[PDB]
């Protein structure tokens, strides 16, 4: 988000 | 039915839940067992954001009890799996290029959708890979994450037969990485861990060399004894192993990062450049990777070390895991 | 003859040097040009160990004056080059697999063997790659390190046509990296530097986007404007660029490390793993890489930014380099 | 509505058709355009078995008029495509590894399912790739098979920038192969055909060399002028072109077969072995390949040569195609 | 010294010769063993043109008796090999990219330069790969061509562990291809030959399936039993095996051509394209390939089947070869 491992995923 | 649910204070509450009805494309699994992954531990501790309320687990093996509208990939009676890669979008730059686990709309069991550490689990049928007939359910649970991840990691490492691969962290993943590296990819293996008991297991299973990285300088020993590993797979839960791996490979060597400690690794830039080192992250495996990983276990080329536990033991298991007391995998057994 | 010689106090002694007679396989070049590389700066500063006494230079272009016994690859009158890759062993796991710059017995001009920043230079004939007729000597000097290295780095980055590549550090290497990426590999390019004059030149040469990473958050902007770069090439002389590059690529993206600051980069492990990032070092290029890189410059597909200086200016040039006052390359001119 | 339907005597009847209702996952396209591909000619001639009764066409561009149950990937008003790769299974060794066009359960538009050479067409929504805003429908139609196929073929050829690629057959596919090779992959191109008008157009569009293989010994001329091509793409409808390409490459070179004459090619075995030649088949492109191919056309990097025709001209077009009188593509236009 | 010399009527004359003095970079080997390769048969038959007068042999193992000027890579007493790849130029597009066997200036022992089927052999020291101490000379002779070639071919096939590979021609090369495929690359193997005796031996050494291609439709059986081989390696001396392999592989499968019959193979174009088949030629191995191949034999992972014969038997041996009567390799023994 970005980056933001895993949490940033849609 | 009973479910392992993440609590606000980073424990697990065994909770009664009633699952919703199936939608189009979904299936209901009656669970036989579910492995406990160290990723479940990261998730419940909040390393990847707060997921209070989520049902844990993505090493799930279940039997199809019911299928929803439109489902042809599964039928009642099939044994199918609940893996970290629970659903990809199926139509993007990652999904269509053979890189589906990197899908940016991915749903992950035990994290962003309810997982398989419960008596029942709703799966998306086309993404719930079937278990081959010749493989017992407890063993299959380990392949569902620990096995497919390390199978793919070694594949991605580009290790060739006869070459040296350093495996850091010989836990649930690492013990299977050793087995895949040795028995399937025909590599020579250095097993590296801070725990002598994990190393004993590695040696029993044919590790060519074993090193305690707490009491020995691992990279120095690898360099001395092998001329530097051609590749490394790092499944450890501490940054020191990732740092050591960079120094343990020979020039041109590839380090495959697999473990997920909430830390940063350090790469000496001149070392990285002047010795042409490569460092790459690997994320579970595609559905085809899992199918292949399952088949190797079905034919006995790898043999997951497992111990069966009741659901009520889940918090205790996480304590054993934290304290480095687990050997191989602990598997929640739901069976009658 | 006059040579640039490293001193104990990390300066350059422009002094008198006399070359020995040739051995079997060698040739004597009368030098025309030698580019000044930032690697020369690291060397004289002691970053790779004390090399007091060595003649610097590995962007050398010269004319063969004499050949030693057994030499058939060069003849008097040929224009040939003195590159970082001065000699490899020709028979090892690296040399025979298409990875010769990683040879562990490599000799490097201006470091472990006398380089080309002098009026004369002894080369190993079969390793002194020839300059093609259509390429002027000053431009060719830049291709001899800055050009071949970045040509190869972009190649190794796996960037495909129409994809986004982030180039960090727009100096001698970086400006040529931009030109190769854009004009040869047909990528879209983000140019990133802390120096506005370097960015002005990058935009002038077709950079699609330009960011000052000292005043702006480069990774954030790359993410916002492009969706994340498919690849990155880091030719900067500071760890911050390497750290930013890691965050500027999209999932599965590859960061190619080229710069050599005596520092460590930091790589967040969950980012590396969960987003499948790759970080790889690249080291100059093979003789075939250089041949190909020269030919692009000969056909005008890349145009080295060069300024000619007398050998006496070498210490001043290094100050200019340190201070970020060079557009492209300074080139020592020995032509009378 | 009106559709181009294959007859038992290998002609087309423009016929009255009423499409069935949409099922789950499907969408109804009102067609704007449909390119005529030489594959449509093979199909109607029975080269791939008797397909009497099928609606032809897989260079289709249409606007979504209606979506069936569960469809979220398309909505009314969207412009989407009907390609050869009309539907894959999504879960097999080919689909999950980035090789989806090789899916053994594939449905192919204009062959094994009704295609887009009709006023309306039913598509499977997740497999009907959207057309980018900046690209006119007629041009898009060409990219939908001729463009994506040759983009992918050049990609698969492994041609590197500055290298020589020999393109055989400069027709609908071949002309676009030239444009992708030159304008996108930065290759030098030899265009080879038996038709001077095709060659004249190729030269106009930047082909470096042009050879009429009815008047010259193509492979010999390639060898003499270039040292042998680094790669070849064969989009010709005659086995002689495939045989020639194998002779026209240099050692280590790759021939990519694309054309579908119902004939066998011949390979000299000692030539194949002693010169390390590679021959590989390429089949359209994945959904990601098409997306990428479309984007190049949207940005004007390739420009399909097209001529618009009413559906009533289909048989005439096929005669023109047989007689080799088409420059680029003929496109059936359904627009007012 | 005695040498196997090719005659004008395609026989061998055992001829007394006095070798010339060593040049710079050369060494003199006193030969211990030289295997008889079917390539020697092709050569003496004139299949590659008239080579009357050449000494045969490129599976040679000898002890260095003398080194010429400048030699440091070998010293008296060393055991070194005389392989097909006798010398490459060292500086070209093939030599520097990891593809040295394709060098267009290559010298081939027993073909374009005197080979090792003689009591003495002059070698180019830097290209005469040393034999590891743990490997007996007779075994080593087979690895020198049969072994390295098939090691490399299987490597080039891209066969992955657990996958099916079809090996055609279970002779000198073929039996070692089976061993490398099985014991080194962990593949499942279909052994295919016209000779039941070769097939019995293949099965004895672990071939998973065995088919006699004279009495059975090999491709049809492969398809039925395995779903199609993931890859094929064709080491047969007849075109029918190359033709069959094309139909034996699954879609996306790779056929590696190794055998050198003076014939052509036929390749159905729709099959090649619509099933994405790959056909590639493989040519011996690089010096690194040979080094690795030797190590596998030194460690007992492959065990060449050899029978010792005096030089006088050479013509009889070629007759046995023609008639398909050799299991493994016949090895000319010069020792004692
Ligand atoms: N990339 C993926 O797809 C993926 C998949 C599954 C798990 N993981 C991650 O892999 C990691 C391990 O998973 P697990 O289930 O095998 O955990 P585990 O608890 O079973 O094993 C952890 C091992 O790491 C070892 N270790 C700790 N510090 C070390 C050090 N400094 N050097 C070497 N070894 C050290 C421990 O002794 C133990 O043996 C976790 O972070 C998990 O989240 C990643
Ligand atoms: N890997 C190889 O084979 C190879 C070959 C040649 C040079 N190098 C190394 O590459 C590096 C650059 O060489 P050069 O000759 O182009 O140096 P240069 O002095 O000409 O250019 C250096 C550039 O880095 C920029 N820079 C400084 N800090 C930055 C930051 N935080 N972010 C972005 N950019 C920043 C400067 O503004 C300047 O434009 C040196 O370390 C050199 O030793 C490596
Ligand atoms: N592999 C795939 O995915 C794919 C996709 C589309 C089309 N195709 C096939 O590609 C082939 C060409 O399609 P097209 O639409 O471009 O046909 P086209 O009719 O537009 O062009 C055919 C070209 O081949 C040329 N040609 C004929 N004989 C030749 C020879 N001996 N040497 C060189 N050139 C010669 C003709 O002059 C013409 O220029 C057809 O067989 C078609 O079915 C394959
Ligand atoms: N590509 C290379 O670098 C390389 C290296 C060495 C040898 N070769 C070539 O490989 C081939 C074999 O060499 P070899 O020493 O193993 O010969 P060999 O005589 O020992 O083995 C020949 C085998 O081919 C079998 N065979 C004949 N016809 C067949 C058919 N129709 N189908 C299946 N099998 C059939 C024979 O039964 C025999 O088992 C020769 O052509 C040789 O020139 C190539
Ligand atoms: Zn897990
Ligand atoms: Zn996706
Ligand atoms: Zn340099
Ligand atoms: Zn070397
Ligand atoms: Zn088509
Ligand atoms: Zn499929
Ligand atoms: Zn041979
Ligand atoms: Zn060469």
């Amino acid at each position: 988000a970005i980056p933001n491992p895993l949490l940033g995923l849609a | 039915m009973k479910a392992a649910v993440v609590t606000k204070d980073h424990h697990v509450d065994v909770t009664y839940k009633t699952l919703r009805s199936l939608k189009h494309g979904e299936a209901l699994l009656k669970m036989e067992c579910c492995g406990v992954c160290h990723t479940d531990l990261h998730v419940k501790n909040g390393d990847f954001g707060d997921k209070t309320g989520v049902i844990l687990g993505h090493e799930g093996i279940g039997v199809v009890a019911e299928v929803g509208p439109g489902v042809t990939s599964l039928k009642p009676g099939d044994r199918a799996s609940v893996a970290w890669f629970y659903e990809g979008c199926g139509h993007c730059e990652y999904c269509n290029s053979g890189n589906e686990t990197l899908c940016r709309s991915v749903k992950n069991a035990g994290y962003s959708v309810d997982g398989g550490m419960a008596e029942e689990c709703i799966v998306v049928a086309d993404y719930a890979v079937k278990v081959p007939d010749g493989l017992d359910s407890a063993a299959a649970s380990s392949i569902t994450c620990a096995g497919v991840t390390t199978y793919k990691a070694v594949k991605l490492s580009k290790i060739r037969p006869g070459q040296w691969i350093a495996i850091y962290g010989l836990g649930g993943l690492g013990n299977l990485a050793l087995q895949y590296a040795k028995n399937v990819f025909n590599a020579k293996v250095i097993a590296i861990d801070v725990n002598d008991e994990q190393l004993k297991l590695a040696t029993e299973m044919g590790a060519d060399l074993a090193i305690n990285s707490h009491t020995e300088d691992a990279a120095k020993i690898v360099q001395e004894k092998t001329g530097g590993a051609h590749a490394a797979v790092v499944t450890a839960v501490a940054k020191a192993a990732f740092n050591s791996a960079v120094d343990a490979v020979r020039a041109g060597g590839r380090v495959v990062a697999v473990g997920l400690p909430p830390e940063s690794m350090s790469l000496d830039i001149p070392r990285l450049v002047l010795d042409g080192i490569e460092v790459v992250g690997s994320l579970v495996g595609t559905r085809q990777d899992l199918t292949e990983a399952f088949q190797f276990a079905a034919e006995g080329k790898v043999v997951p070390k497992v111990a069966l536990r009741p659901l009520a033991d889940i918090n205790t298991i996480f304590t054993e895991m934290e304290e480095g007391k687990i050997r191989g995998r602990m598997v929640i057994d739901f069976r009658h």
